[PDB]
């Protein structure tokens, strides 16, 4: 989930738009 | 910002900044 790929892993702009409503 | 790792405030934050009046959710588990 989002702490694996922005916390664990180096996040992207396009991963944290997949958690915007 | 958001190219690097980002955790707890600092991911919502993120989050936050990104998503602008869309809102966002946060599921850590």
């Amino acid at each position: 989930g989002i702490v694996e790929q922005c916390c664990t892993s180096i996040c992207s702009l396009y991963q944290l738009e997949n958690y915007c409503n | 910002f958001v190219n690097q790792h980002l955790c707890g405030s600092h991911l919502v934050e993120a989050l936050y900044l990104v998503c602008g009046e869309r809102g966002f959710f946060y599921t850590p588990k």
